[PDB]
């Protein structure tokens, strides 16, 4: 639990991950707030998406509670923060690092599944009219993950 | 007809045609000692049509050993005169009767006959009778540490359900012409060879949607095959695959045969060749008691145990068994001959009852046919068990006596122990120390702790509750039974009402903790579990853990610096739905219960809370405006729950429910429709709605069919619930408001600055100022699934039906929703009872100090087919610090509450260690990359107060010591793990 947090956060402390930086909130280890900053080649280029992580008690046997704050326009993001990853609800295992997750997440922002969406509408966008989900992805990243 | 607000958590084990057989059959029970009341009460519990009872024979003092429902009173009354009217009361549905003689012509009124007590040509005689009129016939018997079953249910036993397995079903990928049917991805079927399998919905081969089963033959653990399809068909896509379970024929030997040539259930395979040993063993008990006017072998006497290994080497030749004779084992057999101990009386009791349920149900697999079982490991070693110490006392406990003698009794009588929950298996473990004796001496004490309250459901497998104490305490009750059947234990019991937790420390402390003996769960979830362990390990307590599910059952003990804690393990999680699958694309009855579930919370609950919050917190608009994610959200539901959207009348209600089914069964459907039309094809070329995905269908309200009716119904009854107005059920009213309803209309739509807070704020300053509305409060709705007046249950099948309809996935029934959406666990009495006495017998291991960790056994059983396992604790894992042996779980740092620099010091001095993290609850105290200016402030200070300020709140006046976790690097860098420090405030 406690040692296996502290691990993860000197891990992420000894190596930096450059595209990355999670830490915890105030002195409480079970409440981490992540950084990550928008692929280069992606709609999201030159922003920064902040995530709220909650690590269960029972971490790292349950997966964490991982949530975008930074308002992004995905079709597997809702307006929740919620995130389409399979990794953090039933094919989580007690051998995932947090590094992983977020390369995970950042793997997502590169491209998105519009085949399994969790977005209808968003999802209809991407397939139908690409330049249009373009520029809204455009426009979102630079209202919302800019200032 | 069956009582479902009694039954609830037993039908989902056994199910609604299995109680409907077993409630039309007869039990006789033969012999009313502790082993056939506890069968008695199994079976009275579990509903079968009546109950017979017949024992002529004079109650003694000893019998009191393992029999709770006699007292001292009734010395010189027939036992089951005097267990008659007690066990009448267990359940209410099944009569319990006497015989006072017994007729072989009697036996066919009875289903089941179940012996026990009773001389071998006695059984033999009767199962003369009971084998050729196909009557089942159960023989049990218990002697000490020894326990003997025999199972005889005719030569064309029928037995529908072998394991109580759900059939397995999936769903297939591609069907080839050869037969090879392939799963879909990472998907195992789970089958076996010779399985049977009949398939549905399989599209370009239609013969196999036939229903006939056919043969499995596995290929690997995603493929298999079932034969030549060659003329249905070339090629077959998708489809569903579904198990089919077909009834076997069993066939058994009468006892006179089976006695020359016995068939054996092992229950250990570590020791195989002892059944054969006690085959001959009781028969020789049951020759000398012949030969001795029913005279059992006197406890510990060397010439009787002679002439029972006489008697023994005659029966070995006799009946030219090619076994060479035990010496040892046999004569320990003889010596607890006349032992009575309650734990085998219950291990044994819930097996046998088990059988007897199989009898009368033709379900699950039974024993086939002799079963012995022994604990002789459980014998005590280090006090003096010999002939002066076991002869009786003339007490009630003489029964055990005569197995671990006076001096364990002395040891059993000043225990202190400590139950955790009140439950069946707490009921149980209370029951077994109450007839063991435990703490009825001068320095012992009982604990009993649970918060919950007596309910229906609960009295099927908890018998120390009456139904005329629902709604109080366990606890109490528990307490006041278990006072009632050992006297002795008078003022000798403490029970409370606290939940076991991090609030409840200032009641289970260092004092209550430091008085204990061992500790004993008998909880039902994994936090208060861990957190019990957590609380042994640092006090090194002995910790007894056993759960049970359905038919299965495992217990496991945790003894100091010997084996390995309880959270040293880990066990398969709950399984949670990805949000996709459930929000848009479900294809199981499960994703339509959850996202029911997610509904009834999100349109009863969470405006409620919402909307009470704005009324009481005067900030509540500013904290939600920069904190909640959905700030709109927010006000949107505060809005329509105050002013917008709020009843004056039941109509309003109704017109919302309406409104509700509309918005949730028909327009989102639409929408998702208009996305992702139901031609619309995937990024490969495959069509978009095939596979896990089923394409939905809008559903238009039709008030005649029942589904939506019943909807209606539970949704409008929740509003009126939450706006605290006069629901109704009448349909009359309700189809005369909804007749006049003018649906909104509605169209898909395709989508194609800083104003949104201004939005917002017009929202937020719309809303009625909560000093306009003083005391004006919303029910919120909290969810219940026990009580059906609620329209809980019955909104959540209804939503989830509904749902189901629009994926054409097939709808359940009331009875699964509830098993469902509850997170039922299902449970036995059965079950609960062998688990009680697997753990008394690990109790009197625990008492005795036993040292080596082979002489422990945790275990393990399923009684749907009759598997027992035991197996060694797992030895605590040893770990080199500066080259000294450190036990990973048991040992700790005791340090004073010096400063945290001292703190480092001192592991930089003694253990050579450089400390790199340092925490204490779920707070991080001190970290090696901190900047330098945080250190410089919080290294002067003593660890309570650090902890004090990085927590900001004061420590408890009861508070004697800090748990922390400490990780270090050695000198060259390397990391190392250390145990846990123990500051002593
Ligand atoms: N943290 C805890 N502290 C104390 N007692 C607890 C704790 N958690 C559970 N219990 C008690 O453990 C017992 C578990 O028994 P059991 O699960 O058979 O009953 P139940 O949960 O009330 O019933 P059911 O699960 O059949 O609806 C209950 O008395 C519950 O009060
Ligand atoms: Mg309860
Ligand atoms: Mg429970």
């Amino acid at each position: 639990a406690l040692k296996r947090i502290n691990r993860e956060l000197a891990d992420l402390g000894k190596d930096p991950p450059s595209s990355s930086s999670a830490g915890p909130v105030g002195d409480d280890l079970f409440h981490w707030q992540a950084t990550i900053m928008g692929p280069a080649d992606s709609p999201y280029a030159g922003g920064v998406f902040f995530l709220s992580i909650h690590f269960p008690t029972d971490y790292p046997f349950k997966p964490p509670k991982v949530n975008f704050t930074t308002r992004i326009y995905h079709p597997n993001i809702n307006s929740n923060g919620s995130i389409c990853l399979d990794i953090l609800r039933d094919q989580w295992s007690p051998a995932l690092t947090i590094s992983k997750v977020l390369l995970s997440i950042s793997s997502l922002l590169t491209d998105p599944n519009p085949d399994d969406p969790l977005v209808p509408e968003i999802a209809h966008v991407y397939k139908t009219d690409r330049s249009r989900y373009e520029l809204s992805a455009r426009e979102w990243t630079r209202k919302y993950a800019i200032g | 007809t069956i009582d479902e607000g009694l039954y609830s958590r037993q039908l989902y084990v056994l199910g609604h045609e299995a109680m409907k057989q077993m409630s039309q059959s007869n039990v006789l029970i033969i012999g009313c000692k502790g082993l056939g009341v506890e069968i008695a009460k199994n079976v009275c519990l579990a509903g079968v049509k009546s109950v017979t009872l017949y024992d002529p024979q004079p109650t003694r003092i000893e019998d009191l050993s393992s029999q709770y429902f006699l007292t001292e009173d009734d010395i010189g009354v027939p036992r089951a005169k005097v267990t008659v009217s007690k066990l009448a009361e267990l359940n209410q549905y099944v009569p319990v009767s006497v015989v006072d003689e017994l007729s072989t012509e009697y036996l066919k009124n009875f289903k089941c006959v179940v012996v026990t007590e009773t001389s071998l040509t006695k059984q033999l005689e009767i199962n003369d009778f009971t084998h050729k009129n196909h009557i089942a016939y159960i023989a049990a018997d218990s002697r000490g540490l020894f326990g003997s079953i025999f199972c005889d249910f005719g030569e064309n036993f029928i037995c529908t359900d072998t394991d109580g397995n759900e059939p397995l079903t999936g769903m297939i990928a591609s069907i080839t012409d050869d037969g090879v049917v392939t799963m879909l991805e990472e998907t195992r079927h789970g089958l076996e060879n010779g399985d049977f399998v009949k398939f549905t919905e399989v599209k370009g081969m239609p013969g196999l949607n036939d229903g006939t089963p056919r043969k499995v033959e596995v290929k690997g653990p995603y493929t298999f095959s079932i034969g030549s399809v060659k003329d249905l068909g070339s090629a077959g896509y998708n489809g569903v695959f579904t198990q089919v379970k077909v009834p076997t024929k069993i066939s058994f030997k009468s006892l006179r045969e089976s006695l020359k040539d016995p068939e054996y259930v092992y229950p250990d395979f570590g020791k195989m060749m002892r059944p054969p040993q006690y085959h001959i063993a009781f028969q020789a008990l049951s020759a000398f008691a012949d030969a001795h006017e029913g005279s059992l072998p006197r406890p510990r006497n060397d010439i009787d145990a002679a002439e029972f290994f006489e008697f023994c080497k005659k029966i070995a030749s006799t009946l030219q068994f090619d076994v060479e004779l035990d010496e040892k084992l046999i004569k320990e057999i003889s010596y607890q001959a006349r032992g009575d101990l309650v734990a085998m009386s219950a291990f044994l009791g819930g097996a046998v009852a088990q059988e007897v349920l199989k009898a009368t149900t033709s379900k699950f697999y039974p024993l086939k046919q002799y079963f012995y079982f022994d604990s002789l490991e459980s014998l005590p070693s280090s006090v003096t068990i010999s002939e002066e110490t076991c002869k009786p006392r003339g007490c009630r406990y003489d029964g055990q006596i005569a197995v671990f003698g006076s001096e364990f009794q002395e040891k059993i009588a000043s225990l202190s122990t400590f139950l955790v929950g009140a439950g069946a298996i707490g009921c149980e473990m209370l029951k077994n120390w109450a007839m063991m004796g435990v703490a009825t001496g001068e320095s012992g004490h009982i604990s009993v702790t649970d918060m919950d309250s007596i309910e229906k459901s609960n009295l099927n497998r908890q018998f120390l509750f009456r139904p005329r104490d629902v709604g109080k305490l366990k606890s109490e009750c528990a307490s006041t039974a278990v006072s009632i059947m050992n006297p002795s234990l008078t003022g000798k019991i403490t029970s409370y009402q606290e939940r076991v937790g991090p609030e409840s420390e200032g009641i289970f402390g260092d004092e209550f903790f430091e008085k204990l003996s061992l500790v004993t769960n008998a909880l039902d979830n994994v936090e208060a579990r861990m957190y019990v362990d957590r609380r042994c390990v640092f006090f090194e307590k002995p910790l007894l853990e056993s759960g049970t599910l359905g038919t299965k059952g495992n217990t496991q003990v945790v003894v100091p610096h010997l084996t390995e804690s309880y959270g040293s393990s880990q066990d398969p999680p709950e399984k949670s739905f990805p949000i996709c699958t459930l929000k848009n694309f479900p294809n199981r009855i499960e994703h339509t219960i959850a996202w029911a579930r997610d509904l009834f919370e999100g349109l009863f609950k969470q405006p409620i809370d919402n909307v009470n919050m704005y009324l009481s917190s005067p900030n509540f608009l500013e904290t939600s405006l920069k904190t909640s994610s959905n700030p709109r959200e927010v006000l949107e539901n505060i809005r329509d729950y105050l002013v917008t959207e709020k009843p004056l009348s039941f109509e309003e209600c109704i017109m919302w429910a309406r409104l509700q089914f509309d918005k949730f069964f028909n327009n989102n459907i639409q929408q998702l429709l208009f996305n992702f039309p139901k031609d619309s094809v995937t990024s490969t070329g495959q069509p978009f709605w095939s596979g896990p995905k089923r394409a939905p269908t809008p559903l238009s309200f039709d008030i005649h069919n029942r589904e939506h009716f019943d909807f209606i119904v539970a949704a409008a009854s929740l509003y009126a619930f939450n706006y605290g107005l006069k629901s109704e059920t009448d349909p009359a009213i309700y189809e005369r408001v909804l007749a006049g309803y003018n649906p909104p209309p509605f169209a898909p739509k395709s989508g194609i600055a800083n104003k949104d807070k201004q939005e917002l704020k017009s929202i937020a300053d719309s809303l009625p100022p909560p000093s306009s509305l003083v005391g004006f409060r919303l029910t919120p709705a909290e969810f219940e699934k026990d009580d059906d007046s609620n329209h809980h249950i019955d909104f959540i099948t209804a939503a989830s039906n509904l749902r189901a309809m629009n994926y054409d996935i097939t709808p359940a029934d009331r009875f699964k929703t509830k098993f469902v959406a509850g997170k039922i666990v299902p449970a036995m009495c059965t079950s609960t009872a062998v688990v009680s006495g697997l753990v008394c017998l690990e109790l009197v291991k625990l008492v005795d100090g036993k040292k080596k960790i082979e002489e422990y056994k945790n275990g393990f059983f399923n009684l749907a087919i009759g598997l027992f396992t035991f197996s060694d604790p797992i030895a605590s894992p040893k770990m080199k610090v500066n080259g000294k042996e450190i036990d990973k779980i048991w040992d700790r740092y005791n340090l004073p509450d010096c400063t945290l620099q001292e703190l480092i010091d001192y592991f930089q001095k003694e253990e050579g260690l450089e400390v790199t993290m340092l925490s204490s609850g779920v707070s991080l105290l001190y970290a090696n990359f901190q900047p330098p200016k945080k250190l410089a402030e919080r290294l002067p200070l003593k660890i309570s107060e650090l902890v004090e300020q990085i927590t900001k709140k004061k420590l408890e006046p009861f508070r004697k010591h800090l748990v922390l976790e400490i990780c270090c690097d050695d000198a060259n860098g390397e990391d190392v793990e250390v145990p846990f420090i123990c500051i002593k405030l």
